[PDB]
């Protein structure tokens, strides 16, 4: 899944 | 998981040179990429973060660029402490994968290895085990392949090898490979060969001996 | 200044549980967005990401080791613990913990996430070896050689545990041409290494060669004179 700070 | 491929896997250089290392991702990771330098015996050290930001305290020699699936680390004017291993790390997706690393060593002229094969000692054979060792001495570059053959049978899974750190004076490497067999199996074969392939060798060199042949 | 240091058992046996602790100073696990992760490195191999925990207690694990890992933090003692169950020889490696910056804030408002894209400070790392082996001294065997070319000879230091073992030649009087290779961890759980020395070939008749082996952990000292062979 996407990193904690992505998007 | 996301795959990070560095290139080249190994790079030879000389102090003062400019080198570039690339890291390619299997999927876009935006700008979430970091570069580290790992000197022998030490933990990794952050050089560049967020693909191109220079970490505080890191010499201006280092710079990073790229985004998405293509990244490059460049060192302008290589210094002695830069002979180390570099890794890229992706932090856009979990898990935060690392590249396989790129080893940067001191360049010198190609030098084929001197190869020697050592049969097991009668002392060891008494304990029920037979270790056959093969030595590749003072060679360069570092990459070299060793293949053990017993009575023409290629051996797999029954040998282990070690390589020395680049010599401070020679800039060469040496490698030791041990083929291990039980006394029983050892005494059941005759020809033990160590085949060596290296860039410094026009063709593979094979050192061998016949067990019991005195 | 931020510093981290890993602590734990240098040796653990297969099937056992390994508990590693990361003690840090210079930041708190109550600081916004900050994280502490664990990365391992098997001897001679690449770095492998294991897990990470953040100040808000969010946790993430390597999908490959998920079922065997647990990461927890003790905010008050400035520590993060990683528990790895059912270890096996392949888990032998150097384990590092590292700090991850949280988003940069301005008067409390996050204004930049660029700093989170890296693990900026690492511990020295702790080397862990997984083996069922008990302390055992090495068995030393000769590596028998053969003007013109160069000649090679040496000693095989086999089946000892744990590391390290020291090897010198001629009580330390012979150094040039010497190559002591890094030991290899055998599937048996025991170590074995070779130490060799190359010479012109002529000296094979004038100079004698003896490898001095010392494995402190087992109180084993051995000096083996290595000559060609055939009497």
């Amino acid at each position: 899944e996407l990193d904690k700070w992505a998007s | 998981a996301l795959q990070l491929t560095q290139s080249p896997s190994s790079l030879s250089a000389s102090v003062g040179d400019r080198i570039t290392i690339t890291c390619r991702a299997s999927q876009g990771v935006t700008s979430a990429l970091a570069w580290y330098r790992q000197k022998p015996g030490s933990p990794p050290q952050l050089l560049i973060y967020d693909a191109s930001s220079l970490e505080s305290g890191v010499p201006s020699r280092f710079s990073g660029s790229g985004s998405g699936t293509e990244f490059t680390l460049t060192i302008s004017t290589l210094r002695p402490e830069d002979f180390a291993t570099y890794y890229c790390q992706q932090l856009h997706f979990y898990p935060h994968t690392f590249g396989g690393g790129t080893r940067v060593d001191v360049r010198r002229t190609v030098a084929a290895p001197s190869v020697f094969i050592f049969p097991p000692s009668d002392e060891q054979l008494k304990s029920g085990t037979a270790s056959v060792v093969c030595l590749l001495n003072n060679f360069y570059p570092r990459e070299a392949k060793v293949q053990w053959k017993v009575d023409n049978a290629l051996q797999s899974g029954n040998s282990q090898e070690s390589v020395t750190e680049q010599d401070s004076k020679d800039s060469t490497y040496s490698l030791s490979s041990t083929l291990t067999l039980s006394k029983a199996d050892y005494e059941k074969h005759k020809v033990y060969e160590c085949e060596v392939t290296h860039q410094g060798l026009s063709s593979p060199v094979t050192k061998s001996f016949n067990r019991g042949e005195c | 200044r931020i510093t981290l240091k890993e602590s734990g058992p240098p040796l653990v046996k297969p099937t056992q549980t390994l508990t590693l602790t990361c003690s840090f100073s210079g930041f708190s696990l109550s600081d916004f967005g900050v994280g502490v992760g664990w990365i391992r490195q098997p001897p001679g191999k690449a770095l492998e990401w294991l897990a990470i925990i953040y100040s808000d207690d969010d946790k993430r694990y390597s999908p490959s080791l998920n079922t065997r890992l647990t990461i927890t933090k003790d905010t008050s003692k400035n520590q993060v613990v990683l528990v790895m169950t059912r270890v096996s020889p392949v888990d032998t490696a150097t384990y590092f913990c590292a700090h991850r910056r949280g988003p940069t804030t301005l008067f409390g408002v996050p204004i930049a996430r660029g700093p989170v894209n890296a693990m900026d400070v690492w511990g020295q790392g702790i080397t862990v070896t997984i083996s069922s082996t008990s302390t055992k001294g090495p068995s030393v065997f000769p590596l028998a050689p053969s003007a013109g070319g160069a000649a090679a000879l040496g000693c095989l230091v086999k089946d000892y545990f744990p590391e390290p073992v020291t090897v010198s030649w001629n009580s330390g009087a012979l150094t040039s041409g010497v190559h002591t290779f890094p030991a290899v961890l055998q599937s048996s759980g025991l170590y074995s290494l070779s130490s060799v020395v190359t010479v012109p070939s002529s000296s094979l008749g004038t100079q004698t060669y003896t490898c001095n082996v010392n494995h402190k952990p087992s109180n084993t000292k051995v000096d083996k004179r290595v000559e060609p062979k055939s009497c």
